[PDB]
RNA sequence: AGCAAUAGGAGCUU
């Protein structure tokens, strides 16, 4: 839905890295290198960011009913 | 409506919306109305022509 | 709907003691201690501290059920020594070791700057 | 000594590649689909909309039902169309097929994983499982909490379950690109 | 509802009297029911979705009836096959096999924890098997601590000597293990084992407490030892792969020779059996023996540290066929007793040619699960698994009908005080029960 | 309704395994332990409790 | 929120329920401090022969280390050996084993543990949707027996096979008590002459 | 204070089946036909072929609840390198002068042949074995 | 006798070698830093107007998972030991979040930096959500479209990681010892040779490999422990380590107190 | 010798056959030829064969009881409604089945 | 101090 604040397995804060990860992906860097620069070294933390699907963009498209 | 017996049941079912793949599978399901009155295991078998 | 509260691990009730001592009558000079609201962190530390004393003949612990936050410890000592005094001795020794460890860590951290 | 043509409604059918089988040209025995067709599909138009139906109408893919399937010889992969000259203790031994001197293939599978359905397509490496476990997963994957629709907030149903933090799988099948499992995990 | 109340506990279907047994209550959070793991066999239960029913007796007569007739300790031995039905299972078995190996030694602190973990320990620390240069206990000593005293058991496995080079057989003297790995043959549900002996000598209560003692000791040891299984435990080295593939190729050549003999009309038929049925029987024999030989090669290749081998040797899960199918060869699939039929016209699949009787065409899977099945082998294995699922789904109704009719036929039959076996009409069925 | 019937004072839920229970012990959820009941006649040995 | 008794499965027929939950510090850890979300039992692989489960764990570990998604399409030319080569090139034991430590003691485990990511599913069967108890409640109008249904606060059926098991046990009083005092017990008056329930009774 | 003193020459050592345990065979150097088979911990007392072992069997170490030994006390085991405790589970007063004794050292097994006049006093409940070199 | 040798030391993580201590001590320290070091986290959320697409308890969970500066949290009291009714100023920190999207194009992101500390036991340096830098935008909390609004009053309280993971000051405490398996505490699975098939520990070069002529030692215990503490910014690495030590000290002092005052 | 089909009386008479040991797997034939006790023996043999085929072992007394109920009246009583409900027991038992 | 029935369909564990 939206990027989780913590890593499930260990608890590192990944919620402040989703925008940086997307910016890294625009200039062409592949996912492993972007995850390296954000200093996600354990594969638990890495799969936290690498497997996120951002569904809030899809949910926000339906007009607010208030 | 007055001939509910001798009519096929379960031809229409409530669309399964539990998850997306369940919906996609329910929309592609098939039913042979042989019925359970009868222990012929032959029509229940995966067959070569099913490939 | 049957899940107990996550704070009963550490909040001691008023009717529940922290510690309760009963003697093991089968062998001489042995006692059974139940620690309520503790877990492996204190148990293993105390057990491996006490296991290295000459006057301690038996020391062990268990957590009978993981869904309940306590452990029970059996401790036997030789004739002259009392298991309680050895327990205070082990606690004091670990406290002193931790104080020395803290002092050395702080000095090292200052030097690293 | 019969010739049966069917135009009935309700027959189940599946597409196959068409191996060139006319025994008169150097193009005999290999797939009629080439790299120009894939270039056209990626482009989206022919070089004087190019989609699936253009392949079907150009004679490189056709549909076959169960009855027509009786008369054809389907190659499993595009490599099976030619006998190789190996010895890999890790990769699985593609069957010897030594009894027959010369194979005359008429069709090729587009991809063998397409024999599976929607629910079985989620399974990773289903060819490493005993079949009852694949069946149990085909049943159980329909009971898995996810995001059934993106407009679940303007719908009013008797029951609905939405996972807080859906994640796409680290091990994924090609079919899930078409099943949207990575878009709505 | 309070602790130690007897309640009747039950899982459907209730096929025999030990599917519904009376248990003592212990109140717990976390809305599931909790069961000791050795009673899951009489219930035929596992923990992947199952639900079980609990019935509360509402009077003292029913409390006493439950506790004195239906209690779990009283049902350990069954009259169906005069053997125990509750055993040591599913991790305690593997752990006790690993713990009672000859080269398993334990230091003093872990020994102390294991002794304190035993509910029936008498507070006496056993002497270590080794006193110098370092006190070491063997796993056999710690397991013998669990067994009650006054128990003697002796078993011979393939004529082993009293010095047991293989650590096979079993000797128990006054409750102490002298030699022998402790595995399914000692703590399983088979007759004559340790559970049966303790049940017969000490009673149901001590035999019930034996399960708990062994479970606790072995579970602690395995918690601090560890046990796993990985993709590497199903992989055989290159030389064994060469042996396995050579055996499979030899069997394929043998089958091709049988096919040649059948096609040029020189095969020797068998009584009451057709030439085509003789050909099929000989081919099935050949392929079954091929799979068995490849499996034997794979089993001999496995080290003693192989986790699949440890589980199989303990007898707690899996067998030789499982090892064979994972590492060497899945083998031949059968649908309705025969090989894979020609569902298409003269062939099994439309990727084969007409009248092809080779093993691959008619349902022989040459690969292992580790190596991966081909699409054809995958489809044939799917047909076989579907046949199995249909059988399981369909025969249970006939079986339930048969058992209901048997129960109604025999429901009114009781042994009377004069020894006779009579029905409700008073008619004699047997003059003495069981003739003994 | 005669060979078999529905009964009061019964419960049902998923089962779990517990290595730390005795063989003849069953772990009962608190909610079920409070929903179900046993009638205990008052006597001069159990009146305080 | 997931709790004890909720049903979970991986994509290879490996279903199971949560038996217990452990906190971060209680779970076994690798030398890098990674701890598992989930610990399944080794005894589910051998007799079930779900090799794809282990292969998919290995592939997922490699994919998460190298930052892409592993391709697990069936009937491809991928092998366990290639995956193990990648994993070893990434500095990990090639078979997915890791040296892990006991959470309770920090001591190394004598055996190595198969460790890595796996895609699990949250199935609709929750214990809180199934747990039901009934002391006394509504009965049916016609039969005056406990109603049917968890939602209706019904009772459990003590069917014929339960009666067979109680008969085998020889518990006659318990059977009478299940079928009478735990169900539709009634009182009727019969005629001592005609034996019919045609007796008009005015108890007051 | 010992029951059976002797010196043995190790003949074969099959490490083989296990990793911390090896079975050894040895005939007495002074009195042949006395055979000794013994399981020993490799990591605590490694033994090679043709080595010479002084082997003692004793009913006690003095000169019921096990407690770790202090440095200050003394026992018979002070003069040896490898001490094990075991249970006699078979005493075979068999053929003419073949006498076999079986001792189980917590699952590590021992057999000892020889004439009756050597092993007559080896008919006990529990036996210590002590080894040098 | 215990010794510390710091190998790397920055604000978020410290990598140190611990020596001349028992393994139980080192593991108790690891466990204490993971589970029993108090921090500050939002434990009570009050929704005034939430017209965003996200649900109320979704947002509440995310807000509870936000790291807050907890340097002075030890001079604070647990909300269960204060005489006060509904939160006072000395056992709680009150935060406000107000966000709103005006216009009919674009999306307004609501970040953790938008949380504003209103009250709290001053002048204690607690309560603020942790920012990595001066230019940090913080954690993503929600997204807002036209006329959608979020009005929230969060309360922050003192707690430990036993009750809930949001109070954990640490992410991952790497921990190992004996890189060369001299003690034989593990027993390596292998196919051909256990030395070729197993990668070296990252502290392998910190200890001498065993010599081929060497025999096994049955006197050696574990004596050197290499551990790498990481934090979430709520506490600093030296602060996490020192307060874990102090928490362990006070747990032992509590045991000693109960023992002495049980006479 | 093993055969297909059944004619017990005539094969028992043929010279060269051990007339005291010929056996049939159809115990109705045994009853018509050899009597009811031999029928009980044959019935037990068949039931033991069916159970012990796969290595299962059922204690003797259970199968003995089953064959004694089936041969108690002098003739073979099948486990069916046609057998159970032709007894002289009470009406409520028979109706309950 | 009182919460319908009958059907069909889809599922759970054997
Ligand atoms: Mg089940
Ligand atoms: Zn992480
Ligand atoms: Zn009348
Ligand atoms: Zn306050």
């Amino acid at each position: 839905m939206i990027i989780p604040v913590r890593c499930f397995s260990c608890g590192k804060v990944v919620g402040d890295k989703w925008d940086a990860y997307l910016r890294l992906l625009e200039e062409g860097k592949q996912e492993g290198d972007a995850l390296d620069e954000l200093k996600l070294k354990r594969y638990c933390c890495r799969r936290m960011v690498l497997t996120h699907v951002d569904l809030i963009e899809k949910f926000l498209r339906y007009n607010p009913l208030e | 409506q007055k001939k509910a017996m001798s009519s096929r049941a379960g031809v229409s079912q409530v669309l399964n919306r539990y998850t997306y793949s369940s919906t996609l599978s329910h929309l592609r399901r098939t039913n042979t109305p042989i019925g359970r009155d009868g222990k012929l295991a032959k029509p229940r078998q995966l067959h070569n022509t099913h490939w | 709907m049957n899940a107990p509260d996550r704070f009963e691990l550490f909040i001691l009730p008023d009717d529940v003691p922290k510690l309760k001592i009963t003697p093991d009558s089968r062998v001489p000079n042995c006692i059974i201690i139940k620690f309520e609201r503790e877990d492996h962190t204190l148990a293993n530390l105390l057990r491996e501290e006490l296991a290295l004393y000459p006057d301690v003949t038996f020391v062990a612990y268990k957590v009978e059920h993981p869904l309940f936050a306590n452990f029970v410890m059996r401790l036997q000592t030789e004739e002259g020594t009392r298991p309680k005094q050895a327990l205070e001795r082990a606690c004091a020794s670990i406290i002193n070791k931790l104080k020395t460890l803290d002092h050395k860590f702080n000095e090292e951290w200052n030097i690293k700057n | 000594r019969e010739f049966k043509i069917f135009t009935d409604v309700g027959r189940v059918y599946r597409p196959l590649f068409i191996v060139e089988d006319d025994e008169s040209k150097d193009n005999k025995g290999e797939l009629r689909i080439t790299k120009e067709h894939i270039r056209k599909i990626q482009q989206g138009y022919d070089d004087d909309v190019y989609g699936w139906s253009s392949l079907v109408t150009s004679g490189v893919i056709e549909y076959v039902d169960g009855e027509e399937e009786e008369t054809i010889m389907i190659a499993m992969t595009p490599e099976d169309l030619q006998t190789r000259s190996l010895n890999d203790t890790a990769k699985r031994i593609k069957p010897e097929m030594s009894t027959s001197s010369h194979h005359t293939f008429t069709h090729c599978e587009i991809h063998p994983s397409m024999i599976l359905g929607v629910a079985a397509s989620i399974i990773p490496f289903p060819d490493h499982n005993q079949s009852p476990r694949n069946t149990y997963q085909s049943a159980m994957g329909k009971q898995a909490m996810g995001v059934f629709l993106t407009n679940y907030n303007v719908r009013m149903d008797t029951m609905a379950n939405i996972l807080y933090y859906p994640q796409k799988p680290l091990a994924k099948t090609q079919a899930m690109e078409y099943l949207k499992f990575r878009e709505l995990p | 509802l309070m602790d130690d109340d007897p309640v009747l506990f039950n899982r459907q279907p209730s096929l025999h009297k030990m599917s519904m047994m009376a248990h003592r209550v212990k109140v717990m959070p976390y809305s599931t029911f909790r069961l000791n793991l050795s009673v899951t066999s009489p219930y035929n239960a596992d923990f992947d979705g199952d639900e079980m029913n609990l019935h509360v007796p509402q009077s003292e007569e029913t409390r006493a009836e439950l506790s004195q007739l239906c209690a779990v300790p009283l049902q350990i031995v069954s009259p169906q096959s005069n053997k125990p039905v509750m055993g040591i299972v599913q991790d305690t078995l593997c752990g006790v096999r690993k713990m009672t190996l000859r080269d398993t030694f334990i230091e003093y602190e872990q020994v102390m924890n294991m002794l304190f973990w035993v509910p029936s320990w008498d507070g006496v620390v056993p002497q270590p098997a080794i006193l110098k240069p370092k006190p070491l206990w063997t796993g056999k000593q710690l397991l013998s601590i669990a067994i009650p005293s006054g128990i003697h058991l002796q078993r011979t496995d393939g004529g082993n000597s009293l010095l047991s080079p293989k650590d096979n057989g079993m000797l128990i003297v006054d409750g102490k293990v002298m030699f022998g790995v402790v595995d399914k043959k000692t703590v399983g549900s088979g007759g004559g084992g340790l559970i049966h002996t303790v049940m017969r000598e000490k009673g149901p209560k001590i035999c019930a407490e034996l399960f708990g003692n062994i479970q606790k000791v072995v579970n602690y040891w395995l918690l601090h030892n560890g046990f796993s299984i990985g993709i590497g435990d199903a992989i055989a080295d290159a030389s064994t792969m060469k042996e396995i593939t050579h055996a499979i190729s030899s069997a394929k050549e043998q089958v091709q020779e049988i096919i040649y003999k059948a096609q040029h009309n020189e095969l020797e038929l068998k009584p009451g059996m057709t030439l085509r049925e003789s050909f099929e029987g000989e081919v099935s024999r050949t392929l079954n023996d091929a799979r068995d030989s490849a499996g034997r090669s794979a089993e001999m290749n496995l080290k003693d540290l192989n986790n699949v081998k440890q589980m199989v040797s303990a007898g707690s899960k899996g067998s030789f066929i499982n090892i064979a199918q994972m590492s060497a060869c899945v083998g031949q699939q059968m649908v309705e007793g025969k090989r894979i039929a020609f569902g298409f016209a003269d062939r099994s699949l439309p990727h084969f040619t007409k009248d092809d009787f080779s093993p691959e065409s008619k349902g022989f899977v040459e690969n292992s699960y580790l190596r991966g099945l081909t699409p054809q082998e995958f489809f044939f294995h799917a047909m076989a698994g579907r046949e199995g699922l249909i059988d399981t789904a369909v025969k249970t109704a006939e079986t339930g009908y048969i058992q209901r009719r048997l129960v109604k036929a025999l429901e009114d039959i009781m042994v009377h005080y004069d020894g006779t076996t009579r029905n409700s009409l008073g008619d004699i069925i047997q003059f003495l029960y069981g003739e003994d | 309704n005669l060979m078999g019937k529905r009964v009061d004072f019964s419960a049902r839920t998923v089962i779990s395994g517990d290595p730390n229970l005795e063989l003849d012990q069953v772990g009962v959820p608190i909610s079920i332990a409070k929903t179900l009941s046993y009638p205990e006649t008052v006597t001069q040995y159990n009146i305080h409790r | 929120v997931p709790q004890i008794g909720d049903k979970f499965a991986s994509r290879h027929g490996q279903k199971g329920t949560i038996g217990v939950t452990y906190r971060h510090e209680d779970m076994p850890f690798s030398a890098e401090g990674i701890v598992p979300d989930l610990i399944i039992n080794p005894h589910a692989i051998p007799s079930r022969m779900t090799v794809a489960h282990l292969i998919e764990c290995l592939l997922s570990k490699v994919g998460s280390i190298r930052g892409y998604e592993g391709d697990a399409t069936p009937f491809t030319d991928l092998t366990v050996d290639a995956v193990s080569n990648l994993l070893r090139d990434n500095g990990y034991q090639s078979r997915g084993f890791e040296v892990m430590y006991n959470g309770h003691t920090g001591k190394k485990l004598m055996a190595q543990v198969f460790f890595g990511p796996t895609y699990y599913q949250r199935l609709r069967h929750m214990v809180d949707d199934k747990i039901h108890a009934r002391a006394r409640g509504p009965v049916q109008v016609l039969t005056r027996q406990p109603v049917e249904g968890r939602s209706r606060d019904g009772g459990l059926r003590f069917g014929e096979m339960e009666r067979d098991c109680m008969i085998a046990h020889g518990a006659a009083g318990f059977l009478k008590e299940r079928l009478m005092e735990a169900s539709d017990a009634f009182r009727v008056h019969v005629c001592g002459i005609c034996g019919l329930m045609s007796v008009i009774a005015n108890l007051k | 204070s010992a029951l059976f003193d002797d010196i043995f020459t190790v003949q074969t050592v099959d490490n083989g089946r296990y990793n911390k345990v090896s079975r050894i065979i040895g005939i007495s150097t002074t009195n042949s036909a006395i055979k000794l088979t013994l399981d020993i911990n490799n990591e605590m007392f490694p033994v090679s072929q043709d080595d010479s072992l002084t082997v003692t069997l004793a009913n006690s170490l003095s000169l019921k609840s096990w407690r770790p030994p202090k440095p200050t006390d003394k026992s018979l085991a002070d003069d040896y390198d490898y001490v094990m405790f075991g249970t006699v589970y078979k005493f075979e007063e068999g053929d003419e002068d073949k006498i076999k004794v079986y001792v189980s050292f917590g699952g590590l097994l021992m057999c000892l042949e020889g004439g009756y006049k050597s092993l007559a006093s080896l008919k006990q409940d529990n036996l210590y074995i002590l080894i040098r070199r | 006798e215990p010794k510390v040798n710091i190998i790397n030391a920055q604000d978020d993580e410290v990598e140190l070698m611990l020596s001349d201590v028992n393994l139980s001590l080192a593991n108790s320290l690891r466990r204490t830093m993971l589970a029993e070091v108090p921090t500050l986290a939002i434990d009570l959320v009050e929704i005034k107007m939430n017209t965003s697409v996200l649900a109320d308890e979704f947002i509440s969970h995310r807000l509870g998972l936000i790291p807050l500066v907890s340097e002075d949290v030890e001079e604070m009291k647990y909300s269960r030991d204060c005489t006060c009714e509904d939160y006072c100023d000395e056992c709680s920190v009150v935060l406000e979040l107000s966000a709103r999207h005006e216009g009919e194009e674009g999306t307004t992101d609501v970040y953790s930096s938008s949380l504003i500390k209103v009250s709290g036991p001053g002048n204690l340096n607690v309560g603020e959500p942790v920012r990595r830098d001066d230019y940090d935008q913080g954690i993503l909390l929600c997204k807002l479209r036209n006329h959608q609004e979020l009005n929230i009053r969060c309360i922050a309280k003192k707690g430990i990681a036993k009750e809930h993971a949001k109070w954990s000051p640490c992410s991952a405490i790497a921990f190992e010892y004996d890189p060369h398996n001299k003690l034989k505490h593990t027993d390596f699975w292998f196919e051909v040779d256990a030395k070729k098939e197993w990668p070296d520990s990252k502290y392998a070069t910190w200890e001498e490999p065993p010599k081929p002529g060497e025999v096994f030692d049955y006197k050696a215990k574990p004596n050197r422990f290499y551990m790498t503490v990481e934090t979430t910014g709520s506490l600093k690495a030296n602060q996490v380590f020192s307060r874990g030590i102090k928490t362990l000290q006070e747990k032992l002092a509590n045991v000693l107190f109960e023992l002495e005052n049980s006479r | 010798l093993e055969t297909d089909g059944i004619n017990l009386a005539e094969v028992m008479a043929v010279p060269g056959v051990d007339s005291s040991r010929t056996y049939s797997n159809s115990f109705v034939e045994i009853l018509s030829v050899l009597g009811i006790e031999a029928t009980r023996s044959s019935l037990y043999k068949e039931i033991l064969n069916v159970i012990a085929f796969d290595g299962s072992y059922v204690n003797y007394r259970h199968m003995a009881l089953l064959v004694d109920v089936m041969t108690s009246r002098g003739y073979l009583m099948a486990i069916t409604r046609h057998g159970i409900n032709r007894a002289d027991t009470g009406a409520l038992m028979r109706c309950s089945f």
